[PDB]
RNA sequence: UACCUGGUUGAUCCUGCCAGUAGCAUAUGCUUGUCUCAAAGAUUAAGCCAUGCAUGUCUAAGUACGCACGGCCGGUACAGUGAAACUGCGAAUGGCUCAUUAAAUCAGUUAUGGUUCCUUUGGUCGCUACUUGGAUAACUGUGGUAAUUCUAGAGCUAAUACAUGCCGACGGCGCUGACUCCCUUUGUGUGGGAUGCGUGCAUUUAUCAGAUCAAAACCAACCCGGUCGCGGCUUUGGUGACUCUAGAUAACCUCGGGCCGAUCGCAGCCCUCCGUGGCGGCGACGACCCAUUCGAACGUCUGCCCUAUCAACUUUCGAUGGUAGUCGCCGUGCCUACCAUGGUGACCACGGGUGACGGGGAAUCAGGGUUCGAUUCCGGAGAGGGAGCCUGAGAAACGGCUACCACAUCCAAGGAAGGCAGCAGGCGCGCAAAUUACCCACUC
RNA sequence: GCUGCAGUUAAAAAGCUCGUAGUUGGAUCUUGUGGAGGGUUCCCCGCCCCUUGCCUCUCGGCGCCGGCCCGAAGCGUUUACUUUGAAAAAAUUAGAGUGUUCAAAGCAGGCCCGAGCCGCCUGGAUACCGCAGCUAGGAAUAAUGGAAUAGGACCGCGGUUCUAUUUUGUUGG
RNA sequence: UCGCUACUACCGAUUGGAUGGUUUAGUGAGGCCCUCGGAUCGGCCCGCCGGGGUCCCUGGCGGAGCGCUGA
């Protein structure tokens, strides 16, 4: 029966992306209630166990933790499953380093290291707009952080960019044509390009066509469209591949021919 | 009960049809004599990754150039 | 139409107020009830009998309480004995994958008629959308009515 | 116990259905309030969810509007006239929505008096000078009389409202849930409503 | 590897079936040296169960007068380790089985503009008071019954348990209008103004406003550039679509029965300042309301095995629909009153059967198919059979409670106690299925 | 036995005829020269007669010295079909990489001095995922439709009734 | 056709037997809701004594009404 809320997860019912192996167990960590969606998120023990490597168990994660070594966007967090994701900053400011959460362009998590002043800010998008008691303007972003007395030009799907001191917003992005975005759902996932149509349907869903910089065409649905550049220009540093999506047959010829992974 | 295991296996042979058609048994007796094999299944073993091998090339070679 | 209160409780559009104070009116008179009606959106068009009529339906799209989201969807009008209600018929076809042939299929629905529409016939044309549960078998109302790509009511000059 | 289940019943061509489960919580109901007239006594609940809810056994009191005149006030309840449900209901005199009831009409009657400087209640100069008369009549430094013809060229009230007026007793419509909320609650009976009600207190018995 | 062979006659050519040949999964017989994997009381009986275990929990930070153990001596609230007990949280997840169930469950697809939501994360948190009240548990002391995780009478004492309730920061702004001053006795244009009443967000009801467009001509009175007839204009946000969001007015308000802190732990400070007025650094715990996250619930479209030795069926004993209401978290014949006479079927309704839980999937396979799916992932249902209900954000819960029905244990015959389709183990059944072992090291 | 069986005599065509549902249903309504890729004429532009078939606005950028032009929109009589986008758990199946000592499996692993490298490189692909719903091109085949008790259209006129309440300097008439 | 030995099914007296589902009429445990009930337990009003003070606070003994008022 199912009287109340589930608070296990199987490991073959986990999210694809975390890349858990099928042998060591029957479990997985379930990601606390938090910020992102739990298809959406990657928990803090796989990041410190299994892509970073600096613990070999879960308790060497516990007490990692437990000595309040961690920061994600700014402030320190002990939990261990606790559901970071897309555009968040993790500093450990023991071994000196800084990271960001990026798609990789076959749609995973890649590790990204950044310089301690581009650590100072993320990129936002807006999901609502609306209006209090008093007549006092609120903003609401993907990641659930509420604004009062925002600037009135900002609209829907628009990106906005804050400060992590502070929690204030500094500047932003209009949605509009020739604009640089990455796709963060769908099987386009993890590809950039700059958005070239909007197409748009009263009831159902809208569709956004997107063109690449070696000049491929590809869609989604705008849920999934994310703005990160007036115009050409990014205002984050990105990956190596840079979002290209090269073929099966590409991959293979440049791993034959630059002779990388120790040929 | 749930539980960390693996049940993936496959066979890696198969019998023939006709059990005692005297021109297929003295053939694959002059397989194991010329290679020192040990017995039938180790001959059959053989006829079956080759027939998989072929199965594929054969799918392909209906595609477009 | 002279005379709409037949109901044992009194009956009036919600959200309509008519003021008791500077009520002269001298040898002639006004409406003392001005109309509430609304768009419904995706294209559709507010009929004049809606707009010009004086009947009250609580369960009309352009002048009650329903809101018009998810399908929309077709049929032809096969019966109506029941009142503000109607049956409609949808036809069509299965694919059996064993054979490569088909298999011809029917569905009814019951569904809210309004007034505003008040000429239509069995053999019609009829578009409907979703709302809430209107009544126990009842959830779809409708919004346009037609009889174009068919023969006429009567002879060919109609 | 009591439950609001769709599955107890049968489907549009009149075949049958068998039962999917035992009953659920979810499909719950309880019994009803059946409020009368009479001194307070109010009763709560625990609903899903751990909300709060109130039922009224007994009411006194309401809080009625005369929408024409923008005036609202807390009032005594009277007496039921008349419910398009059912019989039982007046002659056991209970209370529900759009139930027809009787109130006093005389915090209506003070505003008005002192608001536009007239009677409304009166009969004859017996009821009208011996008391009360310097709510009407004060002196008044240049808003004495002509200014007040801001009210007095809007003061005067429908006939079927001051024949109600003298008799001390006004006719009202219940606006609110009374076994829902804990309070009874509306608007005074006015122009069409009013014809449409009298003609069926009528027509009914008399 | 897209395949056949024996058998009707005195002999021949056919039809047609029987028998052979290969795989797969249940039982069973004979036989057995090494080494890596690993199914296993589903089929019959969702039949019955001796014994043991399977759910508990404390930090610097709710309550420490346990001589229980202890220090250099002292309570300056009071040290320090701390059994017990009170308070808080969890026990609604996990694990087991497949009886019921054929438009039901379930799958793909869509919707809440028809609802609720512990916790996490972000907003919000100023219409006797230098600190109030009484009363229980652990403990001490005296008992009752054949008997249980049974409990009674007496003496003490705590709070983040239970119950009260200020101070500070009212200085709001609207409505009344004694009087008073100026052009014009009134009306009508003014500026002051004694004095009363209401005045945060939630709650119930009623009312108001929501601005934009095309073209002139007269008249009362004037904005304004100017003076005794002409130029020129202005005001929350949002959806395909709201009786949306925000705003204004008149009242209500829940009280014993909505919010706005009588709480706890670390380091100390700055001064019309000698231990005073405060202001303040880091927190911990708590609570009303938005938005999130995890969901749950209800609804849309299309999809099902055999059967006519099942052809008509449903219908105030609610069947289909309308109007008002009750009940409910909310839409709705969900239920009640009044009214109408409807709704489904040869494109198979209604009725009956199923060694029927659905799906991802599995065996065999030239191409097309046939058969299977109790079973480790996902959804549903149920804890001997039916029914009712407490607590809580969440249950109609069974390692919770109350009763009837079927079994059955102890007794001093008055009474008391019970639920292995959890893990091992036993009886019964049958062709048919393992040890009453070790550990929280790994995964959670 | 759909692909794919059989019914004179081996098993098997109702004694005969009518007929509602079901399945099936005759012919017909716009083409060749020129250029690119490729050939020695036909698939993309523009044309005998129409090439998005029409059209003229207005909120809204372009081209140039106001006016005239070229991308949305009304939309092309309605559907099936076909080709293309989007969106659909993992494991299983197919399939790429990789000397578990080989293999069935697994998701790993590979370089370099000595230990002074306080290390470095690299994987965890990809396809399939009926039907039903969503979407943009094609127009053969098969459904479906318009004026015979004449209506399409012109910057075309006329009587009469309802009526938003804009433009005027506003509040009122 | 009649006769001998095996094996399977049919008809049927018997008011047969066991198990299960529908359903008329009568009875009805136990919970929840509502209208009542009131065992027992407190406070605030009238003496005396004591601590503080310009007869009241407030601890205690104690009796009449056991008023009024709460659980």
């Amino acid at each position: 029966m199912a009287r109340g809320p589930k608070k296990h997860l199987k490991r073959v019912a986990a999210p694809k992306h975390w890349m858990l192996d099928k042998l060591t167990s029957v479990f997985a960590p379930r990601p606390s209630t938090g910020p992102h969606k739990l298809r959406e998120c990657l928990p803090l023990i796989i990041f410190l166990r299994n892509k970073l490597k600096y613990a070999l168990t879960g308790d060497e994660v516990k007490k990692i933790c437990m000595q309040r070594f961690i920061k994600i966007d700014g402030k320190v967090r002990a939990d261990i499953t606790y559901p970071a994701g897309f555009m968040d900053v993790i500093s450990i400011d023991k071994t000196g380093e800084n990271f960001r959460l990026i798609y990789d362009t076959k749609g995973r998590f890649a590790v990204h290291r950044i310089t301690p002043e581009e650590a100072k800010y993320k990129l936002c998008k807006v999901r609502k707009i609306f209006v209090g008691t008093k007549g006092i303007p609120h903003l609401v972003t993907h990641d659930a952080r509420t604004i009062r007395y925002p600037d009135p030009l900002i609209k829907m799907n628009d990106t906005i960019q804050i400060d992590l001191e502070t929690g204030k917003i500094t500047d932003f992005i209009k949605f509009d044509t020739g604009n640089l975005c990455m796709v963060t759902g769908g099987a386009n996932l993890g590809r950039i390009g700059v958005i070239t149509n909007r197409e748009r349907h009263p009831g159902s869903f809208d569709v956004v066509h997107v063109k690449d910089a070696n000049g491929n065409s590809f869609a989604t649905r705008l849920s999934n469209i994310f703005v990160i550049g007036k115009g050409n220009k990014p205002w984050i540093s990105l990956p190596r591949g840079k979002g290209i999506r090269l073929t099966i047959a590409e991959e293979r010829d440049k791993r034959l021919a630059a002779k990388q992974s120790s040929g | 009960m749930p539980v960390a295991r693996s049940w993936v296996c496959r066979k890696t042979y198969v019998t023939p049809r006709r059990p005692f058609e005297k021109s297929r048994l003295d053939q694959e007796l002059k397989l194991i004599g010329e290679y020192g094999l040990r017995n039938k299944r180790e001959v059959w073993r053989v006829k079956f990754t080759l027939a998989k091998i072929r199965k594929a090339a054969r799918e392909l070679l209906t595609l477009d150039e | 139409m002279a005379d709409i209160q037949t109901e044992r409780a009194y009956q009036k559009q919600p959200t309509i107020f008519q003021n008791k104070k500077r009520v002269l009116l001298g040898e002639t008179g006004k409406e003392k009830l001005p109309r509430y009606y609304k768009n419904i959106g995706l294209g559709f068009k507010t009929p004049k009998e809606a707009i010009e009529g004086t009947y009250i339906d609580k369960k009309c799209p352009f002048t009650g309480n329903v809101s018009i989201r998810g399908r929309i969807l077709s049929g032809v009008v096969t019966k109506m004995k029941m009142q503000r209600t109607i049956v409609i018929r949808r036809d069509y076809l299965h694919y059996i994958r064993k054979y490569n042939r088909f298999e011809k299929r029917h569905k009814n629905m019951s569904v809210h008629l309004s007034p505003c529409f008040r000429d239509v016939q069995i053999g019609d044309i009829v578009t409907v959308g979703e709302c809430r549960p209107l009544s126990k078998t009842v959830r779809f109302n409708v919004l346009k009515v037609t009889k174009a790509a068919g023969t006429k009511k009567q002879f060919q000059k109609f | 116990g009591i439950s609001r289940d769709n599955w107890h019943k049968r489907r549009k061509t009149g075949g049958k259905r068998k039962p999917y489960h035992k009953k659920r919580k979810y499909e719950l109901g309880r019994p009803a309030a059946n409020t009368k007239i009479g001194p307070r006594r109010i009763h709560t609940v625990g609903v899903r969810g751990g909300n709060k809810k109130y039922r009224a056994l007994r009411l006194d009191v309401g809080n009625f509007s005369w929408g024409s005149e923008c005036c609202t006030r807390k009032t005594r309840i009277i007496d039921v006239v008349y419910n398009a449900s059912n019989n039982e209901l007046v002659r056991t005199k209970t209370l529900v929505k759009n139930c027809i009831v009787l109130i006093d009409s005389t915090p209506y009657r003070q505003w008005y008096e002192s608001h536009y400087a007239l009677p409304l209640g009166r009969k004859k100069g017996a009821k009208l000078t011996p008391e009360e008369e310097e709510i009407l009549n004060k002196k008044r430094s240049k808003k004495i009389q002509k200014k007040y013809d801001e009210r007095k060229k809007n003061a005067k009230i429908s006939s079927l409202l001051e024949e109600q007026f003298q008799q001390g007793k006004l006719l009202a419509c219940i606006a609110s849930r009374p076994g829902q909320c804990g309070r009874a609650d509306g608007y005074v009976l006015e122009g069409k409503e009013l014809e449409f009600y009298l003609r069926k207190i009528k027509a009914r018995k008399g």
